[PDB]
DNA sequence: TCGCCCCCCTTCGGTGCTTTGCACCGAAGGGGGGC
């Protein structure tokens, strides 16, 4: 059936015309698959025969459906899509089973031939012209246009979703205590009514849908747990992901590793402690998806750990609005973080992970804050509120950070949880100079034209050094001058630089960095006992600074 | 009524900005506000064939604990034609900053009685999200002058003058200035007498359709130099680097006879006696910092910029300028909620206060340079926003070299 | 040989700075998952 709902008016982008691209050859099995779909689509009014007055064309093909017997007709509208107006997409995100509440009666329904039940704007139909080949040359193919939403057109999903929202709105308004999760044409319907009254409401919803042209075939009509929904299995008390099968290969290509990492990220939503840093590093610097990449030892270990996690059964629970949300985070090493969101202990709603490297230089406290922010955003999306946090960072560590760090920062209500390794600052810089400690005046300079440079220092105890540097930069020289002062000094030091750049990096107390030079400076800062670091402007003849500025010349 | 023809600036398209996630209580407030607005025909439900979008959220001032819908039309305003070109703009009275008390009124509802150009309505679309994406977003567009749109005070202006003429005739000494959805209304009356005539202005409005500021206490915080009895090498290179930086703002500031009082490669903790020729240079520069800079004047043709530095213990310094190092105003913001522990709330409140001062003083808000990570700001700032306008901002990570402003 | 959505990890290129590389950030490549 075709919905009597009003068509949505759609336009081509200004100055553009329609697509004119020839059909390609296809197999006999797919030609008769399409002839069966097409001649029956014409009898249902989904398409109409067109002639030469219509100059447009676009190629069509067919792919299999998860129910193996059925075929899906699909059109390669890439050209028409480019020329079609933009849309504002109404699908804002993906519903998650951890956001569902427990319901006494649950149904899952699916609309049959959903896109084909929504009419297409009449003035637009001529641009959907296509041709079914039929063994390619015994005949010039038969030509049709769509009267309904085609699969493969850029506008079809949003127009369907918007139309489905309009059709459902009268039923939702009349039935506020029935939850209808609406994802494309898939409808999850939960209620606290007894099964008898629930089925009454379902028949009423199905009849309402049918009067608007939306069938709900019995094949796609689930009434008994477990419900198959959005890639999950819904039980009354719990939910699971549908089985995740990891690729198992003797030789791995780039593309295989890419699929493995993706499967693992998907699993990380309910399997705690998944890691993908070492497998992901294997993708860096590769140049072809078919390039063979040997697994490093670290990636094999990571893979083996993930496989042990994946063999154990897991389940999520459903959301209880009357209880707090709690998010707990653990540090895993090398900028990797894993978390669990629960309301009652040892009953996770869902899990996840955070492992992005943001910025060239950072520290664990910053990354913990990023994890907190990711979890906060995800909880707003799924539950509409943020959770209480349990974090492996002492309250004094945090307070030391947000007072000596010059940017505003914050973490919401959180509780310390002692799950080592704890998040900590790996060194602090003295607010005042240190009595009895050596004073280094450092400087470096490089020649931008010749990439040759020099780094060195002078000292109040009369110590001076100068090192030549090849293939450097202006900024690298200054980092090197600090490198050497830390290298040649005792446990307590006072350092004076004229590099705002270098001071800026070190003052933020980074504990890791994409640069090996900064990495080395960090290791030396961590080994020191006290370090005061001070700045003065360059090329103004200031005592100590001017002397080392002269020496590096 | 007949609508005013409105256009975007040449070569520009409408806003296309994604809706961000909303808490449950903001979504429910929006659903009830928008449903009611739709019944009254101020907005219409639209579909995805309108390709434009602007984020929507909601705020709740607590000493008026009902929700206020806030659409972030900052993008649409940047792309909307100027009404200065159409000569429909509002002028700013120079007397408002002279008043001792200024009350802010939200008059955004007056716009809803004027229809919007039918060809412009599509640019005002917004989308209400859905908890756990239970549904697709629900889309609306305005049929009337929207709150927060640059064009609404301009189109409504002559109507606003007719509404206010009887009140400012009866009160020639009170100054009222419209900025977007707000009226800034200043007077010199006793605090309870000021509030009484605010309530009279409110009810002359209710017949057609905040807290007290004080311009009188917005102290300017100058660059200060430390006062000690004895001075280390470190104290003096911290003082010289600070003055060398101030030499870009002030005129005739020298460090030559303090520069090389640090002569030689000396220890940072070594006490250096001040020469008579350094005490001479120090107090001279100290005065030059006591009196304001000569030659800095506001230019209404240019945007205002605001910088903020976090100083600690709830203290926040700020400068407002249009050209680098020519500060029209320097200041210091301090707050004590009593919780004592939210940097993002403090910065968000500092931004509203500074922006409010620019409205009172110059009639527009500055573009803020915010000392915060973009993602930290965006995780939380709407939880603390209480104004009906939103200023422009960007994010900067500038480590302090000098502590110039403290 | 198709479409729309969210997620993560890598790569690339535009922007602005009182720069000469550098750090930041958005977009596009790959992958997962949904219909
Ligand atoms: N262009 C395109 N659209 C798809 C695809 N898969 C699903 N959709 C869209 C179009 C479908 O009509 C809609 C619902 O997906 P279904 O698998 O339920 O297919 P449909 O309802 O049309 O047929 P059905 O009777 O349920 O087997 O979602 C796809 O692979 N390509
Ligand atoms: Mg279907």
């Amino acid at each position: 059936p075709i919905s009597p709902i009003e068509t949505v008016p759609v336009k081509l982008k200004p100055g553009m015309d329609g697509p004119k691209v020839k059909q390609w050859p296809l197999t006999e099995e797919k030609i008769k698959a399409l002839v069966e779909i097409c001649t029956e689509m014409e009898k249902e009014g989904k398409i109409s025969k067109i002639g030469p007055e219509n100059p447009y064309n676009t190629p069509v093909f067919a792919i299999k459906k998860k129910d193996s017997t059925k075929w899906r007709k699909v059109v390669d509208f890439r050209e028409l899509n480019k020329r079609t107006q933009d849309f504002w997409e109404v699908q804002l995100g993906i519903p998650h089973p951890a956001g569902l509440k427990q319901k006494k009666s649950v149904t899952v329904l699916d609309v049959g031939d959903a896109f084909y039940s929504v009419p297409l704007d009449k003035d637009f139909r001529k641009y959907t012209a296509f041709t079914i080949p039929s063994i390619n040359n015994e005949t010039p193919g038969i030509r049709y246009q769509y009267n309904v939403l085609p699969m493969g057109w850029k506008g079809s999903p949003a127009i369907f979703q918007s139309s489905m929202t309009k059709i459902l709105e009268p039923f939702r308004k009349q039935n506020p205590d029935i939850v209808i999760y609406q994802y494309m044409d898939d409808l999850y319907v939960g209620s606290d009514l007894e099964i008898g009254q629930h089925r009454t409401k379902i028949e009423e919803l199905r009849q309402h849908l049918l009067r608007w042209g939306f069938t709900t075939p019995d094949k796609k009509h689930q009434k008994e747990p477990p419900f198959l929904w959005m890639g999950y299995e819904l039980h009354p008390d719990k939910w699971t992901v549908q089985p995740i099968v990891l690729p198992e290969k003797d030789s791995w290509t780039v593309n295989d590793i890419q699929k493995l990492v993706g499967k693992l990220n998907w699993a990380s939503q309910i399997y705690a402690g998944i890691k993908v840093r070492q497998l992901s590093k294997l993708l860096r610097g590769t140049k072809a998806l078919t390039e063979v990449v040997p697994l490093t030892e670290e990636a094999e270990l990571e893979l083996a750990e993930n496989r042990e996690i994946l063999k154990e059964p897991v389940h999520g629970v459903y959301y209880d609005p009357s209880k707090d949300l709690i998010a707990e985070i653990q540090k895993q090493g090398q900028g990797q973080w894993t978390y669990q969101i629960y309301q009652e202990p040892f009953k996770n709603l869902k899990t996840g992970k955070y492992a992005r490297m943001k910025g060239a230089h950072t520290n664990d406290v910053k990354q913990l804050t990023e994890a907190v922010q990711k979890i906060a955003t995800e909880s707003i999306v799924i539950w509409g509120k943020t959770p209480k946090f349990k974090l492996p960072i002492q309250k004094e560590t945090w307070e030391a950070w947000w007072t000596e760090y010059w940017q505003a920062t914050w973490i919401p209500e959180w509780e310390f949880v002692n799950t080592p390794p704890l998040v900590k600052l790996w060194y602090q810089l003295e607010k005042e100079p240190i009595i009895g400690a050596e004073t280094f005046y450092v400087d470096g300079a490089a020649n931008r034209e010749t990439k040759l440079g020099k780094a060195g220092y002078v000292t109040d105890r009369g110590r001076q050094k100068v090192v030549p540097l090849t293939d450097t930069t202006n900024q690298k020289t200054e980092l090197q001058a600090i490198h050497l002062a830390l290298q040649d000094s005792g446990l307590e030091v006072n350092i004076v630089t004229d590099s705002q750049y270098a001071l800026g990096i070190i003052q933020a107390q980074p504990d890791k960095s994409e640069s090996e030079l900064v990495s080395q400076i960090i290791e030396q800062l961590i080994k020191k006992e006290k370090v005061y670091l001070a700045w003065v402007p360059a090329h103004k003849g200031i005592g100590g600074n001017e002397q080392v500025d002269k020496l590096v010349s | 009524i007949e609508t005013v023809p409105v256009k975007l600036k040449p070569g520009m398209d409408g806003p296309k900005v994604k809706q961000w996630p909303l808490t449950e209580e903001k979504i429910k407030a929006l659903v009830e506000i928008c449903t009611e607005m739709e019944k009254e025909g101020k907005i219409s439900k639209i579909g995805p064939e309108n390709p434009y979008n602007t984020p929507v959220f909601a705020i709740k001032k607590k000493d008026s604990t009902k929700w206020r819908k806030l659409v972030d039309f900052r993008e649409l305003n940047k792309r909307t034609q100027d009404f200065w070109e159409v000569q429909l703009g509002i002028p700013h009275p120079a007397g408002l900053k002279q008043k001792k008390s200024v009350t802010v009124l939200d008059v955004g509802d007056a716009y809803f009685s004027v229809p919007l150009d039918k060809d412009f309505r599509k640019y005002t679309a917004f989308t209400i999200p859905s908890i756990n994406n239970e549904t697709p977003g629900i889309r609306y567009q305005y049929n009337v002058l929207p709150q927060g749109w640059k064009g609404s005070p301009a189109i409504f202006q002559s109507s606003m003058t007719k509404i206010l003429e009887p009140f400012r005739k009866q009160n020639p000494d009170i100054v009222i200035y419209q900025y977007m959805d707000d009226l800034y209304v200043g007077s010199d009356l006793e605090i309870g007498q000021h509030r009484t005539k605010i309530e009279e202005l409110r009810q002359h409005l209710l017949r057609w359709g905040g807290y007290e500021l004080h311009p009188d206490k917005w102290t300017v915080q100058p660059i200060v130099l430390p006062e000690k009895d004895s001075w280390t090498v470190n104290d003096i290179q911290k003082l010289v680097g600070k003055l060398n930086w101030a030499s870009q703002i002030y005129a005739g500031i020298k460090v030559r006879q303090l520069s090389k009082l640090l002569r030689g490669t000396k220890a940072l903790t070594e006490v250096v006696p001040l020469t008579e020729e350094a005490e001479l240079e120090l107090a001279e520069n100290r005065e030059i910092l006591k009196e304001p800079v000569h030659g800095v004047y506001y230019d209404p043709s240019k945007d205002l910029i605001a910088e903020i530095q976090k100083q600690g213990q709830g203290q926040w310094t700020y400068q407002i300028y249009q050209e680098p190092f020519k500060n029209l105003k320097t200041g210091k913001y301090a707050r004590m909620k009593g919780a004592h522990t939210n940097d993002v709330k403090q910065l968000t409140e500092a931004v509203q206060k500074i922006a409010t001062e620019s409205i009172v003083i110059w009639g527009k808000t500055p573009k803020f340079k915010l000392p915060i990570q973009k993602e930290t700001w965006e995780a939380w700032w709407t939880e603390y926003w209480q104004a009906t306008w939103i200023p422009e901002w960007e994010f900067v990570n500038t480590p302090p070299l000098v502590k110039l402003w403290y």
